[PDB]
C-alpha cells in the first residue's frame, strides 16, 4: 500500500442488535471500531505516503557514536588510541535503537578527526579494527600496526572523512539489546550480579587508531564515530525507556527521584 | 535514475534495497484465536 | 579507476546553471496540489492586457488626477492634445504599466504594441478626435497636417465610447532595446500624438470639461528576450 | 438583447437597463468541492436556497472629493442573515461570489468608477517609522470593515504600495455614466486551501474608486449613491460548533 | 507555440457595417482588434522564440536570499549563528517574486561564506537546517549539533560552495506572500494589529551554523544564502509594488512623500 | 545532449524538465461570457 | 583519460545519504537467518 | 563514485583546443540569419 | 572535394584556331587557363587536403584581446574594473577579423588573472557581464553586484582560467567592421566627424570584475581576455590592411610617411 | 572518436561540427555573363 487509508461513505443507523463501539478491552485486542460504523462521514482518497515511516528510511541516521581521544605526548605518551565498538555511549542512539528486542543490520562507520584548537594539517592517521580474539596494539611502534591479515584504513587529517561498510558478524541469527541470562554457569552471588544481562555475541573487537611517523607529534586528536545502519530487521517491539540512562552496559535508573512519564496539570477536570 | 548498481563483489556494501510496504498490524493489533467480528459484541 | 581530467569552469558557482542538487530529505512527498484559478504560463500572458498609461504625469497634479486626460472645448479651429512616446523601456507615461514593467525586465522587445483610449464624459456630448502614430524620424509633428501622414484614425464619440489605435512594428531591425537614450536613438519607436478633429462641442447646462483614460496592451507578435535586472530600485533600507 | 439581463439567484432578482457584458472572474465557474481536493472527513452542509441570495448592503453618496471604499466579502456577510448565522456555526468555509453594482445618474452627468476584487487585499500600514514598536499597523475596523466599509487615505497607491494603474489585471468592470449605470462580477472560490474560516480570513475584497471625478452643472441632483449587492454562489459549511462572533 | 505569431495580408474596406476599431472597454475584456482589420499589412513568417519569457525560465535564478553573521569571539562569543527562512529581507528576489499571490517551487539554496578581511583559511563548518517544531542549538558545544534524525551538511572553507535541494514543504498547496487575515481567533485591538497578515505557512524552520572545533577560532566569517526557485507553478497574478520597502512581514509605505509611478514632464502636449 | 538524467531517488532534485508551451491568455483578456466578435459593436 | 569536473556538494558528508560504501571485510558470508516472531516493518504497526 | 585518475595535460589551456564551454545565456535563440551575397567558405577562394 | 586537383595528360598541339593563353583582363575575370592547355604535362593524382584553409580551422585561434587592471588600493581605491567589449584593442586578431566585411560568430571567451609580481594566491574573483542598457556597478561594495537576472562567475586565482560560451547577440543579422554611414539623423558637421563609422551594432555591453572580500585586499591584479572563434562565417572579403593601425574604432593611417607594401630592391631588372 | 556530443540543452555551446568542404570560387573568378570558354577568344 502506497497511501494510506480510504474511507467509505456512511449513513445513520436506526436499528437493534449491532453494536460496534462496544468493544472490549479485556481480551487484549485493540478495538478494531471505524468511522464508518460511527457518525456520518464521506468519500475521501487519500493519498497520502507511508514510505518515511517504514524501519529502513527510520534507521538509515547515523548520530554520535563514539568519541576517541588521542594525545600523543612526549613524556607522558601511549601512541595508540584503542575504543570498545559499544552503541551504549550515547543516548540518543541508544533510545532509537532499544525500542527492539532482537535487530539485525549493517553499518556505514563514518571517522571525523579533528585536533584539540581545531585544525586540519596533512597528518596521515591509520584507523585499525582489532577483532576478538586478535592481540591489541601496545605502542605506537609495536608489532601489531602491520596489519597483515588485519583490515586498516590510512587517511590524511586533509582529506575527507573515511567511511566504510561493515557487514553482520554476530555469531547469532540477530543482535540483542536485552539479555535475560548469565554469559556462564557457576554459583551466582547476591551480593554483586555485575555478569547479569552481559551478552558475548555484541563484543565486536577493538578500534585501534595511531600518528604514523617515526618520532613523535605534539597534538591532541580527537576522532567521532558516526554509525550509519542499513539492511535493518527488527523483531519484538519493546517500549520506550522513560527514565534517565546511568550506566553503558546496564539500564539502571534511580530509585528514588523518579520521573514521571507526563508533566503535572493544574486540575484533572481542566485540558489546559 | 538508478541506484540499483553495485560496485564490489559483496552484497553488504550496497545501498537501500528496493522497499517492501508490507504492514502485517493484526499480529499486534488482534493476537486473539477466534475472530471477533466487526458488527458484534467481543463477548457472549 | 576512471582516467578523467579536470577542464576550465571547475569549481566555479553560475547562477543560471541547471544542475542536480544534493535532497536533503530523502523519500519526501509534499502537499497534494488543488485546483486554483488564475494559472500563469508565461509572462506574454500579462502584457496582453491593457492598463492605464499616466499620460498627465506633469507637474501641479496630484495622484489621481494623473491618469487623466483633459478634453475641453478650444476656440481655435484645430489644437494639439496629450502626445507621449511609444518606447515602453523609458521614462514616462509607459512605465506606470504592466507591460512596461515587464519590459523593464528585459533588454529588447519586439512586436506590435496596442494603445486604447476611452472617452469619460457626459452623454450629450460628442465630437471626434485624431489618435496619428507617427514612425520615427524628426521631433514631434507641429501641426495636424504634417501628423497625419503616417498612422493614424478619426475616432467619434458615439454609444462606443473607447477606441484601439494599433501601434505597427515599422523598425529596421528585428528586436529594439529599451535603452534608447542619447546615441541609443537608434532603437527609437515614434510618437503617439492626439489631435482634436473637429471640436468638444457641448449642450447648455451641462460641463464643458471631460478626462480621456489611455489604456496599453501588447499583441500577440510581442516578443522578449536577454533576462536583466530592472533600473525602478537602487539601494534599499535594511529590512 | 446584450444591454438587458435578469439575474436569478434564490428568492431575489436584478433586473437592467444599461449594462455591459457579465465578468466570469478567470474564466472558472463558481462549483462545489470535489473529492480529488478536498481533505476534511466530516459532510459539509449546502442549504442551496437560505444563503445563496442576494443581499444588499447600504449605499454611499458619491460625492466630487471622494476617494473611494472596500470591502472584505467573506467578513461583510459575517452577521447578515441565515448566511451569517451558518458561518458563525461552522469551521470551514468554501463558496463563490456573485456582485452587483448599482449607480445610476442622468444624462448630464459624468464620471467613471473602477470596481474590481483582489484577492487577498491586505491593508499596509501608513508611516515612515521602522521601529518595531511604533511602525503603524491597521486597526480591526480598518482590516475588516464590517457591513458598512471603509474609506480609502492614498487611492493613488490602493492603500497597499501597489499602483492603481497596474490594478486593471484583476477582474475588473467600468461604470462610465454614459454607457452603463452596474457592473456584474462573477468570481470563484479563490484559495491555497480547500476549506478556510470566514471570521479571520477575507478571501478577496471589492474596491471602488472614482477615476473620472463627479460633475455636474448647478441644478442637477446631488445625491449619487452607491449600492451593491452580493450573492454568495454555492456555498459549504463544514465543522459545526458554538457559536463565535469574532 | 515555437514562435510569436504571424501577419495575415490585408487590404482596404470601402463597406459600412464593421466596426474593428470600436472595442469597449466598458466590459473589462481587452480590445482583440489586431492590425488585419485595419491598416494595409503583410505576410510576415514570424520566428522569434517565446520560450525565454516563461516562468521556469523566469524563475530560474539564484539572487542574494540571506546574509548570516558568526562572530565566534573570545569574551563575548556565541558560538552558533540561526537565521529564520525568508525571503522578504532583499527586495530584488522579493519584487520578482510579490507580483504573483499564490506560488509552489523548489530550492537549490547554495552558501558562500567568506572572511571578515577576505581569506579561504582551511576551516571545516557546520549547516544545520532546524525544522520548525525542533529545538535551537545554543552554543558552539550543545547537544542539539549532534544531527541526528536532522540533515546538515560539513564542508570546509576553501571548498566550492555548499548547494542541496529542498522540497516543497508547506502544510498548505501552496506558499503565499499575501494572507488577508488573523493566525488565531480572540478580540483582535484597534491599537497595534501586529498579527495581522501573518501566514503560518510560511515558517521554514530555522537555519544555524558554527565552527568545528574544540576550543575556540577568532574569526569574524559572513555567509551568504543563495536561492534558485526551479520546477515553479504561479496563481492569481498581482501587480508589481511601486512605493519603496519599510518592513519585512508588511508591506508598509510612507503616507506623505509618495513615490509617483512616474517621472514628471514639462507639459503634457510634448513628446520629449 | 541529455540532461533528463536524474542521480537520486527522489524527483525534486533533478533539473528544469521540458518546457510547457502553453500559453492561455483569453482567461486575462476576455474574461466574459457573451463571446464578443471580431467584426461587430460591443453592447447593441 | 575521461575529462570530468567537480560542481558543489564535493567533499561533504550529509548524514541522510544512501551510497555505497568499501568493504572491508572481501567475501563474508554472514550467519544464516532464522524465524523469529514478532517482526515490525514499519512504525504504524505501533502506532495501532 | 566513479573511480577516475587524473592524467598529465590537467588544468591546462591549450589555445588550439576543440571543447564544449558552459553557456551564459540559457535558452537563447539568436537573430534570424538573412541571404547575404559573396560568403566565403575556404581560404582558397581568395587565392585564385 | 579532399583533395586538391589532378592533372590530365597533356600533348603539343600544331593548329590554329585557339588561344588558350590569350586571356583577356579587361573583363575582370581572372584568367582560366590550366596547365593542361600549355607545356606538356603528366598524370598526378594529387592527395594534398585542403581542410586546414577552411574558415572554420582558421578562426579558430583564441588571441589577445583585452588586458583590464585592478589595482584596489586603500587610498586610491576603485574596487571594480569595467572593460568594454571590443575586439580592436590589439591588431593581430583585429588585421585577421578585418580582412571581411560582415561575420557572424560564437565565442569561447577565457580569462587568466594574475597578479603584480605574479602569484597564485587563493583569492576568489567575481567577473561580472553587463549588457548593453544595464546599470554599471560603481564601487566594490555596489548593488550591482547581486546579479540577480545577470550572469556572472565567481572563480580562484588558484583556480583554472575560466572559460564560458557566447552567442551571437546581435541586434542585425550579422557583425560588421566597416560602417560605411551615421548612426543617427540630423546635421553632420565638417569640422570633426567624430561619429562617422560607429556601428551601434557592435557595442556589445561592458564587462566588468571585483574581489569578493569585506575591508580591502592591497593587491594589483591585471586579467586578460583569450576570445575563440567559433562557428564563424564571413561574407564580402576585403583586402588586408597594409598600412600600421592609429586608433581603436577609426582605420586612420599616416598621411606622410607612408608604408609601400613591397620593399625597395636594387633595380628593376634584377631578380635578388 | 565522438566530439559531436553536446552537455547543455544550448547548440552555441557545442565544438566545431562537421566540416563543409564547399568551395565555390567561379563567383569571385569568373562574375561575368556570358561564360568565357576555355579555348576561345574572350572578345570578338
Ligand atoms: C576499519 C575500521 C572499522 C571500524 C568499525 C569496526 C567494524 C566492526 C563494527 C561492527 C558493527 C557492530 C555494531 C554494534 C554491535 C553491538 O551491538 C554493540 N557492540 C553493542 O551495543
Ligand atoms: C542543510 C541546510 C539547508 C538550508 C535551507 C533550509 C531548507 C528549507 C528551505 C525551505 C524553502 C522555503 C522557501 C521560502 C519559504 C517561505 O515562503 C518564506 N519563509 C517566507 O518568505
Ligand atoms: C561572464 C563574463 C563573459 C565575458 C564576455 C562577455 C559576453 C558577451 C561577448 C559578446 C561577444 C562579442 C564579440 C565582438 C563584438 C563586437 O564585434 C565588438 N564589440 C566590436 O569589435
Amino acid at each position: 500500500a502506497e497511501s494510506a487509508a480510504n474511507t467509505t461513505p456512511s449513513s445513520h443507523r436506526l436499528e437493534t442488535g449491532r453494536v460496534p463501539a462496544l468493544q472490549a478491552a479485556e481480551t487484549g485486542a485493540t478495538s478494531n471500531a471505524t468511522d464508518e460504523n460511527m457518525i456520518e462521514t464521506r468519500c475521501v482518497v487519500n493519498r497520502n505516503g507511508v514510505l518515511e515511516t517504514t524501519i529502513n528510511h527510520f534507521f538509515s541516521r547515523s548520530g554520535l557514536v563514539g568519541v576517541v581521544n588521542l594525545t600523543d605526548g612526549g613524556t607522558d605518551t601511549t601512541g595508540y588510541a584503542t575504543w570498545d565498538i559499544d552503541i551504549m555511549g550515547f543516548v540518543q542512539l541508544r533510545r532509537k535503537c532499544e525500542m527492539f528486542t532482537y535487530m539485525r543490520f549493517n553499518a556505514e562507520f563514518t571517522f571525523v578527526t579533528t585536533t584539540k584548537n581545531g585544525e586540519a594539517r596533512p597528518y596521515m592517521l591509520q584507523y585499525m579494527y582489532v577483532p576478538p580474539g586478535a592481540p591489541k596494539p601496545t605502542g605506537r611502534d609495536a608489532f601489531q600496526w602491520q596489519t597483515a591479515t588485519n583490515p586498516s584504513v590510512f587517511v590524511k587529517l586533509t582529506d575527507p572523512p573515511a567511511q566504510v561498510s561493515v557487514p553482520f558478524m554476530s555469531p547469532a541469527s540477530a543482535y540483542q539489546w536485552f539479555y535475560d541470562g548469565y554469559p556462564t554457569f557457576g554459583q551466582h552471588p547476591e551480593t554483586s550480579n555485575t555478569t547479569y544481562g552481559l551478552c558475548p555475541n555484541n563484543m565486536m573487537g577493538t578500534f585501534a587508531v595511531r600518528v604514523v611517523s617515526r618520532e613523535a607529534s605534539q597534538l591532541k586528536l580527537q576522532t567521532r564515530v558516526y554509525m550509519k545502519l542499513k539492511h535493518v530487521r527488527a523483531w519484538v517491539p519493546r517500549p520506550i525507556r522513560s527514565q534517565p540512562y546511568l550506566l553503558k552496559n546496564f539500564p539502571n535508573y534511580d530509585s528514588s527521584k523518579i520521573t514521571n512519564s507526563a508533566r503535572d496539570r493544574s486540575s484533572i477536570k481542566q485540558a489546559n | 535514475n538508478f541506484t540499483n548498481i553495485n560496485y564490489y563483489k559483496d552484497s553488504y556494501a550496497a545501498s537501500a534495497t528496493r522497499q517492501d510496504f508490507t504492514q502485517d498490524p493484526k499480529k499486534f493489533t488482534q493476537p486473539v484465536l477466534d475472530s471477533i467480528r466487526e458488527l458484534s459484541a467481543p463477548l457472549n | 579507476g576512471i582516467p578523467a581530467e579536470l577542464r576550465p569552469g571547475t569549481n566555479q558557482f553560475l547562477t543560471t546553471d541547471d544542475d542536480t542538487a544534493a535532497p536533503i530529505l530523502p523519500g519526501f512527498t509534499p502537499t497534494p496540489t488543488i485546483h486554483i484559478p488564475g494559472e500563469v504560463h508565461s509572462l506574454l500572458e500579462l502584457c496582453r492586457v491593457e492598463t492605464i498609461l499616466e499620460v498627465n504625469n506633469t507637474t501641479e497634479a496630484t495622484g489621481l488626477t494623473r491618469l487623466l486626460i483633459p478634453v475641453s472645448s478650444q476656440n481655435k479651429a484645430d489644437e494639439l492634445c496629450a502626445a507621449f512616446m511609444v518606447d515602453p523601456g523609458r521614462i514616462g507615461p509607459w512605465q506606470s504599466t504592466l507591460v512596461g514593467q515587464i519590459c523593464r525586465y528585459y533588454t529588447q522587445w519586439s512586436g506590435s504594441l496596442k494603445v486604447t483610449f476611452m472617452f469619460t464624459g457626459s452623454f450629450m456630448a460628442t465630437g471626434k478626435m485624431l489618435v496619428a502614430y507617427s514612425p520615427p524620424g524628426s521631433a514631434q509633428p507641429a501641426n495636424r497636417e504634417t501628423a497625419m501622414l503616417g498612422t493614424h484614425v478619426i475616432w467619434d464619440f458615439g454609444l462606443q465610447s473607447s477606441v484601439s489605435l494599433v501601434i505597427p512594428w515599422i523598425s529596421n531591425t528585428h528586436f529594439r532595446t529599451a535603452k534608447t537614450g542619447g546615441n541609443y536613438d537608434y532603437y527609437t519607436a515614434g510618437v503617439v500624438t492626439l489631435w482634436y478633429q473637429t471640436n468638444y462641442v457641448v449642450p447648455p447646462e451641462t460641463p464643458g470639461e471631460a478626462y480621456i483614460i489611455a489604456m496599453g496592451a501588447a499583441q500577440d507578435n510581442f516578443t522578449l528576450k536577454i533576462c536583466k535586472d530592472t533600473d525602478e530600485v537602487t539601494q534599499q533600507a535594511v529590512l | 438583447s446584450d444591454r438587458v439581463a435578469q439575474l436569478t439567484v434564490g428568492n431575489s432578482s436584478i433586473t437592467t437597463q444599461e449594462a455591459a457584458n457579465i465578468v466570469l472572474a478567470y474564466g472558472e465557474w463558481p462549483e462545489y468541492c470535489p473529492d480529488t481536493d478536498a481533505t476534511a472527513v466530516d459532510k459539509p452542509t449546502r442549504p442551496d436556497v437560505s444563503v445563496n441570495r442576494f443581499y444588499t448592503l447600504d449605499s454611499k453618496m458619491w460625492q466630487e472629493n471622494s476617494t473611494g471604499w472596500y470591502w472584505k466579502f467573506p467578513d461583510v456577510l459575517n452577521k447578515t442573515g441565515v448566511f451569517g448565522q451558518n458561518a458563525q456555526f461552522h469551521y470551514l468555509y468554501r463558496s463563490g461570489f456573485c456582485l452587483h453594482v448599482q449607480c445610476n445618474a442622468s444624462k448630464f452627468h459624468q464620471g467613471a468608477l473602477l470596481v474590481a476584487v483582489i484577492p487577498e487585499f491586505v491593508i499596509a500600514g501608513r508611516g515612515s517609522n521602522t521601529k518595531p514598536n511604533e511602525a503603524p499597523h491597521p486597526g480591526f475596523t480598518t482590516t475588516f470593515p464590517g457591513t458598512t466599509g471603509a474609506t480609502f487615505h492614498d487611492p493613488y497607491v490602493l492603500d497597499s504600495g501597489v499602483p492603481l494603474s497596474q490594478a486593471l489585471i484583476y477582474p475588473h468592470q467600468w461604470i462610465n455614466l454614459r454607457t452603463n449605470n452596474c457592473a456584474t462580477v462573477i468570481v470563484p472560490y479563490i484559495n491555497a486551501v480547500p476549506f478556510d474560516s470566514a471570521i479571520n480570513h477575507s478571501n478577496f475584497g471589492l474596491i471602488v474608486i472614482p477615476v473620472s471625478p463627479l460633475k455636474y452643472s448647478s441644478g442637477a441632483t446631488t445625491a449619487i449613491p452607491i449600492t451593491i449587492t452580493i450573492a454568495p454562489l454555492n456555498s459549504e459549511f463544514g465543522g459545526l460548533r458554538q457559536a463565535v462572533s469574532q
